[PDB]
RNA sequence: UCCUCCUAAAGAGUAACGGAGGAGCACGAAGGUUGGCUAAUCCUGGUCGGACAUCAGGAGGUUAGUGCAAUGGCAUAAGCC
RNA sequence: CCAGGGCUACACACGUGCUACAAUGGCGCAUACAAAGAGAAGCGACCUCGCGAGAGCAAGCGGACCUCAUAAAGUGCGUCGUAGUCCGGAUUGGAGUCUGCAACUCGACUCCAUGAAGUCGGAAUCGCUAGUAAUCGUGGAUCAGAAUGCCACGGUGAAUAC
RNA sequence: CGCGGGGUGGAGCAGCCUGGUAGCUCGUCGGGCUCAUAACCCGAAGAUCGUCGGUUCAAAUCCGGCCCCCGCAACCA
């Protein structure tokens, strides 16, 4: 996989997470950034990733870190 | 035991690469050579090394480091 | 000819002998014999027992056989429990590394079926 | 031989302190080891049994019994008094000699080894092992056999609870999970 | 034509185009005798092996078996060796 | 106009390729022979860091000069000796690399381990009449990156046409 | 109601009255040939055997009931 110069997250999602974590647990964050990675601080949040037509809630666990947000949001439905 | 019907149950010397010399009795032949034994097998360390493999958050910190 | 879990070849060069070990291939086997101080041109029949014991400690450094099999099994089983795109790919029985799935993919998908 | 002398001196005395036994005879002792080899595929090929018998005869000291089928069944296509498997019920002196040779050298040679099952008891202290390969024992030559066949070991004791029977085997430095 | 059960009314016998089944053999070991043995079916553990092949212990105890129907009988075993 | 998603879906069927199934071959060490291109937010030496993709410093060239650029087949020695093989090199896991705001859907390449089908292909059927078929490199266009396609280039070099 | 005989891929037939692994000719499906369809060539799938039951170690095949189908009898006055 790519990118050795800092794991990448969109400015907006970084600031939205930092604001969400410091306040406390609340609700699913409407975010479209699938490209963004998952930090350690994102654990506990049930952020809602855009599959394409709707937002899929994803409870972030200890394992979901190095992976990107789009991996937990299947786009193409089948059967 | 019934003599004649059984195979030859002779004594032999087991000697692994670790150094544990050990005489036993079995149907092999002249001598023996072994890799591991009850001593020298990694089960006491094996379970220590095998169980402590996981760790995803520190792996992320080892890349970013800030 | 009994190192690691299995390794029992005969009438085969020392480099090609250790390819039969799970977790050791071509270049790894050259690194074993380089560190052990054994020529690659010889075979296990030609070697003595004094030299085979040094190969046992050398392959013990690298993760091999049942240690490696579980490490791979853990990593595949991890992905499926997460419910990621790769996990759905694995359990469904379809190719993972962004491959074509329409014409080919016969290795992963298996042989042909009726309609 | 040595494990019987080790048992008499070192083990009993260890087991006496655990469950405060009033008598020396109360300690569980190992009665017999029954090596079993249900070859099964002898329906098609008759010699394949005699190949297994030789391998058991090599693994154990003594020669095996060819066990007949108890009843006829349609599932496997077998009839009354047909040789389906092989067995050895070794006990006494050669038993302790085999029991050393099993736990000390053979059990370590098991492929993909980790830790043997602690749950594996019958509810009466009688243990059993299931070895996949014949090659784990050093008696079998590598260029002789030509089948992925194995046996099962079955350690019989004079215990009464698997809880009681675990300690007996555990006292011989037996590898559990 | 021959065998078994009921009808058959607690000895035997007892009919009907009354009620149900079997036989026209098998075996130099399936006979003799001597010396042994104990079953079914489950439970739990165990390589491939799974409900079930083979092993271990525990449970039940004659539900078994008896060359073939059915009846009566058999652990002293007539059972299986 | 914008954020993602999709055009890359997958019981299946065909087309056109490519890589195979090996011994006229496979992997190692000694080393010889091309053409046609292409380059300024370009092509980027030699050095040094790299196991390698590559990472730095940066020389030169809008070029018969400078650079991508050692052509590979081919010899010459070695070793495997017909094995699902030291054949094939798929597939998976891990560790990476450059580009690029960004690489998970959905890139390319590298390293490591992994080592699938396949032992010359049913009915059929395709191209080809000489530097042509056959085989081994090589370049360019589009192009931040992304060819097994396309368009060009040159090596060894046949058989057969009654 | 009485005595024979049946019931097997989608169709018609074997295998069934001597219990151990189900064929044949068509059709359906996939690929060829053809401008295309047929014909033709090449592979492939497709029946637990009327059903409910018993006998057996095991039943399409043995035995019994029920459910259809087909033949023959159903007579003397
Ligand atoms: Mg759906
Ligand atoms: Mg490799
Ligand atoms: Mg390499
Ligand atoms: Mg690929
Ligand atoms: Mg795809
Ligand atoms: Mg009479
Ligand atoms: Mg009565
Ligand atoms: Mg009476
Ligand atoms: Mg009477
Ligand atoms: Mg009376
Ligand atoms: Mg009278
Ligand atoms: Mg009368
Ligand atoms: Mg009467
Ligand atoms: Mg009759
Ligand atoms: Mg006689
Ligand atoms: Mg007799
Ligand atoms: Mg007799
Ligand atoms: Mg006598
Ligand atoms: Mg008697
Ligand atoms: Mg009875
Ligand atoms: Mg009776
Ligand atoms: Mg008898
Ligand atoms: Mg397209
Ligand atoms: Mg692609
Ligand atoms: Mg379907
Ligand atoms: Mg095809
Ligand atoms: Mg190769
Ligand atoms: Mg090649
Ligand atoms: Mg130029
Ligand atoms: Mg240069
Ligand atoms: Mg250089
Ligand atoms: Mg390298
Ligand atoms: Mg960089
Ligand atoms: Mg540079
Ligand atoms: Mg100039
Ligand atoms: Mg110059
Ligand atoms: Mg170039
Ligand atoms: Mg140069
Ligand atoms: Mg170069
Ligand atoms: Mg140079
Ligand atoms: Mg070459
Ligand atoms: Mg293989
Ligand atoms: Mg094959
Ligand atoms: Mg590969
Ligand atoms: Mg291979
Ligand atoms: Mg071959
Ligand atoms: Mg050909
Ligand atoms: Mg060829
Ligand atoms: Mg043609
Ligand atoms: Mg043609
Ligand atoms: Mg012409
Ligand atoms: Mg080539
Ligand atoms: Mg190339
Ligand atoms: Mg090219
Ligand atoms: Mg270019
Ligand atoms: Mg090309
Ligand atoms: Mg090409
Ligand atoms: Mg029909
Ligand atoms: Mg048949
Ligand atoms: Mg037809
Ligand atoms: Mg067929
Ligand atoms: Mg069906
Ligand atoms: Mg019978
Ligand atoms: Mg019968
Ligand atoms: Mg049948
Ligand atoms: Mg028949």
């Amino acid at each position: 996989r790519s990118l050795k110069k800092g794991p990448f997250i969109d400015l907006h999602l970084l600031k939205k997470v930092e604001k969400a974590v410091e306040s406390g647990d609340k609700k699913p964050l409407r975010t479209w950034s699938r490209r963004s990675t998952i930090f350690p601080n994102m654990i506990g949040l049930t952020i809602a990733v855009h599959n394409g037509r709707q937002h899929v809630p994803v409870f972030v666990t200890d394992e979901m870190v190095g992976h990107k947000l789009g991996e937990f949001a299947p786009t193409r439905t089948y059967r | 035991m019934k003599k004649d019907i059984h195979p030859k149950y002779e004594e032999i010397t087991a000697s692994c690469s670790c150094g544990n010399v050990m005489k036993i009795r079995s149907t092999v032949g002249h001598d023996l050579n072994l890799d591991v034994c009850s001593k020298c097998h990694p089960f006491f360390t094996g379970k220590q090394r095998d169980v402590a493999t996981g760790g995803r958050v520190d792996r992320f910190n080892k890349r970013f480091n800030i | 000819a009994r190192i690691a879990g299995i390794n029992i070849p005969d009438h085969k060069h020392a480099v090609i002998a250790l390819t039969s070990i799970y977790g050791v291939g071509k270049t790894r086997s050259k690194a074993i014999l380089a560190a052990a101080g054994i020529a690659e041109d010889v075979k296990i029949s030609e070697l003595s027992e004094g030299q085979i014991d040094t190969l046992r400690d050398e392959v013990a450094k690298f993760v091999v056989e049942g240690d490696l099999r579980r490490e791979i099994s853990m990593s595949i089983k991890r992905l499926m429990d997460l419910g990621c795109y790769r996990g759905l790919r694995h359990r469904r029985g379809l190719p993972v590394r962004g491959q074509r799935t329409k014409t080919n993919a016969r290795t992963r998908k298996g042989p042909r079926k009726p309609i | 031989a040595k494990l019987h002398d080790y048992y008499k001196d070192e083990v009993v005395k260890k087991l006496m302190t655990e469950f405060n036994y009033n008598s020396v005879m109360q300690v569980p002792r190992v009665e017999k080891i029954t090596l079993n080899m249900g070859v099964g595929e002898a329906i098609a090929d008759k010699k394949l049994l005699d190949n297994a018998a030789a391998d058991l005869a090599a693994i154990s000291g003594q020669k095996p019994l060819i066990t007949k089928a108890r009843k006829s069944v349609a599932g496997f296509k077998i009839r009354q008094g047909y040789p389906i498997g092989c067995k050895v019920t070794l006990r006494g002196e050669r038993m302790w000699e085999f029991f050393e040779r099993l736990i000390t050298i053979a059990v370590p040679r098991i492929r993909d080894f980790r830790g043997l099952s602690a749950k594996s008891f019958d509810g009466r202290g009688n243990y059993s092992m299931g070895v996949r390969e014949q090659i784990i024992f050093p008696e079998i030559d590598y260029d002789k056999v030509d089948r992925v066949r194995g046996l099962d070991i079955t350690i019989t004791t004079t215990a009464k609870s698997d809880e009681e029977g675990r300690a007996l085997l555990a006292a011989f430095d037996f590898p559990f999970r």
